[PDB]
Protein backbone atom coordinates (compact mmCIF):
# COMPACT_ATOMS: atom_id res chain seq x y z
CA UNK A 1 0.00 0.00 0.00
CA UNK A 2 2.69 2.47 1.27
CA UNK A 3 5.55 3.63 -1.04
CA UNK A 4 8.82 1.63 -0.78
CA UNK A 5 12.19 3.50 -0.20
CA UNK A 6 13.08 3.04 -3.93
CA UNK A 7 9.66 4.43 -4.98
CA UNK A 8 10.06 7.43 -2.62
CA UNK A 9 13.51 8.06 -4.22
CA UNK A 10 11.95 7.83 -7.73
CA UNK A 11 9.08 10.17 -6.77
CA UNK A 12 11.33 12.92 -5.29
CA UNK A 13 13.68 12.66 -8.29
CA UNK A 14 10.76 13.03 -10.80
CA UNK A 15 9.40 15.99 -8.76
CA UNK A 16 12.78 17.81 -8.70
CA UNK A 17 13.19 17.28 -12.49
CA UNK A 18 9.59 18.46 -13.22
CA UNK A 19 10.05 21.63 -11.09
CA UNK A 20 12.61 23.08 -13.62
CA UNK A 21 9.64 24.58 -15.59
CA UNK A 22 8.46 28.22 -15.60
CA UNK A 23 6.34 29.23 -12.60
CA UNK A 24 2.51 29.14 -13.25
CA UNK A 25 2.31 32.66 -11.66
CA UNK A 26 4.72 34.11 -14.34
CA UNK A 27 2.43 32.74 -17.08
CA UNK A 28 -0.97 33.78 -15.57
CA UNK A 29 0.28 37.23 -14.36
CA UNK A 30 1.13 38.11 -18.01
CA UNK A 31 -2.31 36.97 -19.34
CA UNK A 32 -4.22 38.67 -16.44
CA UNK A 33 -2.25 42.01 -16.42
CA UNK A 34 -3.54 43.30 -19.79
CA UNK A 35 -5.57 42.17 -22.80
CA UNK A 36 -3.47 41.48 -25.91
CA UNK A 37 -4.34 41.32 -29.61
CA UNK A 38 -4.60 37.89 -31.38
CA UNK A 39 -1.15 38.73 -32.99
CA UNK A 40 0.44 39.43 -29.56
CA UNK A 41 -1.07 36.21 -28.10
CA UNK A 42 0.16 34.07 -31.01
CA UNK A 43 3.74 35.37 -30.38
CA UNK A 44 3.38 34.65 -26.60
CA UNK A 45 2.19 31.10 -27.50
CA UNK A 46 5.12 30.34 -29.83
CA UNK A 47 7.68 31.68 -27.31
CA UNK A 48 6.04 29.71 -24.43
CA UNK A 49 5.74 26.52 -26.51
CA UNK A 50 9.39 26.70 -27.77
CA UNK A 51 10.60 27.06 -24.15
CA UNK A 52 8.29 24.15 -23.06
CA UNK A 53 9.87 21.85 -25.73
CA UNK A 54 13.33 22.65 -24.33
CA UNK A 55 12.21 21.99 -20.75
CA UNK A 56 10.43 18.77 -21.82
CA UNK A 57 13.59 17.38 -23.52
CA UNK A 58 15.61 18.13 -20.32
CA UNK A 59 12.93 16.39 -18.12
CA UNK A 60 12.72 13.43 -20.57
CA UNK A 61 16.52 12.91 -20.50
CA UNK A 62 16.35 12.62 -16.68
CA UNK A 63 13.68 9.85 -16.76
CA UNK A 64 15.32 6.62 -15.45
CA UNK A 65 16.51 4.50 -18.36
CA UNK A 66 15.49 6.96 -21.14
CA UNK A 67 19.16 7.43 -22.24
CA UNK A 68 19.57 3.60 -22.62
CA UNK A 69 16.77 3.42 -25.26
CA UNK A 70 17.43 3.20 -29.03
CA UNK A 71 18.13 6.75 -30.40
CA UNK A 72 15.36 6.58 -33.02
CA UNK A 73 12.88 5.41 -30.32
CA UNK A 74 13.97 8.39 -28.14
CA UNK A 75 13.02 10.80 -30.98
CA UNK A 76 9.68 8.95 -31.59
CA UNK A 77 8.79 9.21 -27.86
CA UNK A 78 9.63 12.94 -27.78
CA UNK A 79 7.76 13.81 -30.97
CA UNK A 80 4.79 11.63 -29.96
CA UNK A 81 4.34 13.25 -26.52
CA UNK A 82 5.30 16.96 -26.91
CA UNK A 83 1.85 18.37 -27.77
CA UNK A 84 0.08 16.25 -25.14
CA UNK A 85 2.60 17.32 -22.47
CA UNK A 86 2.11 21.00 -23.40
CA UNK A 87 -1.71 20.68 -23.00
CA UNK A 88 -1.41 18.75 -19.73
CA UNK A 89 0.92 21.51 -18.41
CA UNK A 90 -1.57 24.20 -19.65
CA UNK A 91 -4.37 22.28 -17.84
CA UNK A 92 -2.26 22.23 -14.65
CA UNK A 93 -1.68 26.04 -14.85
CA UNK A 94 -5.39 26.62 -15.69
CA UNK A 95 -6.51 24.78 -12.52
CA UNK A 96 -4.07 26.49 -10.05
CA UNK A 97 -6.02 28.46 -7.37
CA UNK A 98 -6.04 32.24 -7.96
CA UNK A 99 -7.80 35.13 -6.06
CA UNK A 100 -11.62 35.60 -6.52
CA UNK A 101 -12.62 36.36 -10.14
CA UNK A 102 -9.05 35.81 -11.51
CA UNK A 103 -9.74 32.32 -12.99
CA UNK A 104 -12.88 33.69 -14.73
CA UNK A 105 -10.74 36.47 -16.32
CA UNK A 106 -8.00 33.93 -17.23
CA UNK A 107 -10.62 31.74 -18.99
CA UNK A 108 -12.17 34.79 -20.79
CA UNK A 109 -8.69 35.98 -21.93
CA UNK A 110 -7.80 32.47 -23.33
CA UNK A 111 -11.28 32.22 -24.99
CA UNK A 112 -10.52 35.57 -26.76
CA UNK A 113 -6.79 34.87 -27.50
CA UNK A 114 -7.26 34.28 -31.25
CA UNK A 115 -7.90 30.51 -31.23
CA UNK A 116 -10.95 29.26 -33.29
CA UNK A 117 -14.27 28.57 -31.47
CA UNK A 118 -14.30 24.91 -32.71
CA UNK A 119 -11.21 24.19 -30.57
CA UNK A 120 -12.21 26.26 -27.50
CA UNK A 121 -14.99 23.88 -26.32
CA UNK A 122 -12.85 20.61 -26.45
CA UNK A 123 -9.92 22.50 -24.81
CA UNK A 124 -11.90 23.87 -21.84
CA UNK A 125 -13.86 20.57 -21.47
CA UNK A 126 -10.43 18.85 -20.99
CA UNK A 127 -9.05 21.59 -18.61
CA UNK A 128 -12.26 21.42 -16.52
CA UNK A 129 -12.27 17.57 -16.47
CA UNK A 130 -8.59 17.66 -15.29
CA UNK A 131 -9.55 20.23 -12.62
CA UNK A 132 -12.34 18.01 -11.20
CA UNK A 133 -9.68 15.35 -10.44
CA UNK A 134 -8.06 17.80 -7.91
CA UNK A 135 -4.57 16.56 -8.88
CA UNK A 136 -1.50 17.22 -6.75
CA UNK A 137 1.91 18.35 -8.10
CA UNK A 138 3.29 14.75 -7.85
CA UNK A 139 0.33 13.44 -9.90
CA UNK A 140 1.02 15.95 -12.74
CA UNK A 141 4.77 15.13 -12.72
CA UNK A 142 4.15 11.34 -12.83
CA UNK A 143 1.35 11.61 -15.41
CA UNK A 144 3.72 13.69 -17.67
CA UNK A 145 6.43 10.99 -17.33
CA UNK A 146 3.80 8.29 -18.13
CA UNK A 147 2.62 10.27 -21.23
CA UNK A 148 6.29 10.53 -22.47
CA UNK A 149 7.07 6.84 -21.81
CA UNK A 150 4.04 5.56 -23.82
CA UNK A 151 5.09 2.25 -25.49
CA UNK A 152 2.16 2.47 -27.92
CA UNK A 153 3.62 5.47 -29.87
CA UNK A 154 3.82 5.30 -33.68
CA UNK A 155 7.32 4.33 -35.06
CA UNK A 156 8.47 2.70 -31.74
CA UNK A 157 10.64 -0.31 -32.66
CA UNK A 158 11.18 -1.84 -29.16
CA UNK A 159 7.93 -1.43 -27.19
CA UNK A 160 8.99 -3.83 -24.38
CA UNK A 161 11.99 -1.59 -23.48
CA UNK A 162 9.54 1.39 -23.17
CA UNK A 163 6.96 -0.71 -21.16
CA UNK A 164 9.72 -1.59 -18.64
CA UNK A 165 10.49 2.12 -18.04
CA UNK A 166 6.81 3.13 -17.77
CA UNK A 167 5.75 0.29 -15.41
CA UNK A 168 7.50 1.60 -12.18
CA UNK A 169 5.98 5.11 -12.76
CA UNK A 170 2.48 3.61 -13.13
CA UNK A 171 3.06 1.62 -9.89
CA UNK A 172 4.02 4.80 -7.93
CA UNK A 173 1.08 6.80 -9.35
CA UNK A 174 -1.40 4.01 -8.40
CA UNK A 175 -0.05 3.98 -4.80
CA UNK A 176 -0.30 7.82 -4.58
CA UNK A 177 -3.92 7.71 -5.82
CA UNK A 178 -4.72 5.11 -3.10
CA UNK A 179 -2.97 7.35 -0.46
CA UNK A 180 -4.16 10.88 -1.60
CA UNK A 181 -7.76 9.83 -2.38
CA UNK A 182 -8.78 6.62 -0.47
CA UNK A 183 -12.48 7.73 -0.62
CA UNK A 184 -12.34 7.67 -4.49
CA UNK A 185 -11.14 4.18 -5.66
CA UNK A 186 -11.66 5.22 -9.33
CA UNK A 187 -9.04 8.08 -9.09
CA UNK A 188 -6.20 6.10 -10.75
CA UNK A 189 -8.49 4.85 -13.57
CA UNK A 190 -9.87 8.39 -14.20
CA UNK A 191 -6.29 9.83 -14.37
CA UNK A 192 -5.45 7.14 -17.01
CA UNK A 193 -8.79 7.76 -18.81
CA UNK A 194 -7.90 11.47 -19.21
CA UNK A 195 -4.68 10.33 -20.99
CA UNK A 196 -6.97 8.93 -23.72
CA UNK A 197 -8.78 12.31 -23.98
CA UNK A 198 -5.38 14.06 -24.15
CA UNK A 199 -4.42 12.02 -27.32
CA UNK A 200 -7.35 13.72 -29.24
CA UNK A 201 -5.29 17.01 -29.17
CA UNK A 202 -2.75 15.37 -31.55
CA UNK A 203 -5.12 14.93 -34.46
CA UNK A 204 -5.97 18.63 -34.71
CA UNK A 205 -2.88 20.34 -33.15
CA UNK A 206 -1.62 21.75 -36.51
CA UNK A 207 -5.16 22.95 -37.49
CA UNK A 208 -5.57 24.63 -34.01
CA UNK A 209 -2.41 26.73 -34.61
CA UNK A 210 -3.03 27.46 -38.33
CA UNK A 211 -6.60 28.61 -37.62
CA UNK A 212 -5.42 31.21 -35.04
CA UNK A 213 -6.98 34.61 -36.12
CA UNK A 214 -3.70 36.14 -37.40
CA UNK A 215 -2.41 37.16 -40.88
CA UNK A 216 0.94 35.30 -40.57
CA UNK A 217 1.66 32.10 -38.61
CA UNK A 218 5.41 32.37 -37.94
CA UNK A 219 6.82 29.43 -35.89
CA UNK A 220 10.35 28.76 -34.58
CA UNK A 221 12.53 26.01 -36.22
CA UNK A 222 12.22 23.90 -33.02
CA UNK A 223 8.36 24.15 -33.06
CA UNK A 224 8.34 23.21 -36.77
CA UNK A 225 10.05 19.89 -35.89
CA UNK A 226 7.78 19.05 -32.95
CA UNK A 227 4.46 20.35 -34.39
CA UNK A 228 3.25 19.43 -37.83
CA UNK A 229 3.69 23.06 -39.14
CA UNK A 230 5.85 24.90 -41.78
CA UNK B 1 13.99 15.44 -40.33
CA UNK B 2 14.30 16.23 -36.57
CA UNK B 3 17.86 17.57 -36.42
CA UNK B 4 17.21 20.11 -33.57
CA UNK B 5 15.49 17.41 -31.43
CA UNK B 6 18.36 14.97 -32.17
CA UNK B 7 20.84 17.71 -31.17
CA UNK B 8 19.00 18.54 -27.87
CA UNK B 9 18.80 14.76 -27.16
CA UNK B 10 22.50 14.00 -27.94
CA UNK B 11 24.19 17.06 -26.30
CA UNK B 12 26.04 16.84 -22.88
O1 LIG C 1 1.25 29.57 -23.40
C1 LIG C 1 0.38 28.74 -23.23
N1 LIG C 1 0.61 27.58 -22.59
C2 LIG C 1 1.94 27.25 -22.08
C3 LIG C 1 2.17 25.75 -21.96
C4 LIG C 1 3.63 25.45 -21.55
C5 LIG C 1 4.01 26.21 -20.25
O2 LIG C 1 5.46 26.05 -20.08
S1 LIG C 1 6.24 25.58 -18.67
O3 LIG C 1 7.39 26.40 -18.64
O4 LIG C 1 5.29 25.90 -17.55
O5 LIG C 1 6.38 24.18 -18.86
C6 LIG C 1 3.73 27.72 -20.37
C7 LIG C 1 2.27 27.96 -20.77
C8 LIG C 1 -1.06 29.00 -23.74
C9 LIG C 1 -1.44 30.49 -23.87
C10 LIG C 1 -0.64 31.20 -24.96
C11 LIG C 1 -1.01 32.71 -25.04
C12 LIG C 1 -2.49 32.91 -25.32
C13 LIG C 1 -3.36 32.16 -24.27
C14 LIG C 1 -2.96 30.67 -24.17
N2 LIG C 1 -2.10 28.29 -22.96
C15 LIG C 1 -2.98 27.36 -23.48
C16 LIG C 1 -2.95 26.91 -24.88
C17 LIG C 1 -4.00 27.22 -25.75
C18 LIG C 1 -3.96 26.81 -27.08
C19 LIG C 1 -2.87 26.09 -27.53
CL1 LIG C 1 -2.83 25.58 -29.20
C20 LIG C 1 -1.82 25.78 -26.70
C21 LIG C 1 -1.85 26.19 -25.38
N3 LIG C 1 -3.85 26.93 -22.59
C22 LIG C 1 -3.53 27.61 -21.41
C23 LIG C 1 -4.10 27.55 -20.13
C24 LIG C 1 -3.57 28.36 -19.15
F1 LIG C 1 -4.08 28.33 -17.91
C25 LIG C 1 -2.51 29.20 -19.40
F2 LIG C 1 -2.04 29.96 -18.40
C26 LIG C 1 -1.92 29.28 -20.64
C27 LIG C 1 -2.45 28.47 -21.63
Amino acid sequence: MELTPDQQTLLHFIMDSYNKQRMPQEITNKILKEAFSAEENFLILTEMATNHVQVLVEFTKKLPGFQTLDHEDQIALLKGSAVEAMFLRSAEIFNKKLPSGHSDLLEARIRNSGISDEYITPMFSFYKSIGELKMTQEEYALLTAIVILSPDRQYIKDREAVEKLQEPLLDVLQKLCKIHQPENPQHFACLLGRLTELRTFNHHHAEMLMSWRVNDHKFTPLLCEIWDVQ
Amino acid sequence: DHQLLRYLLDKD
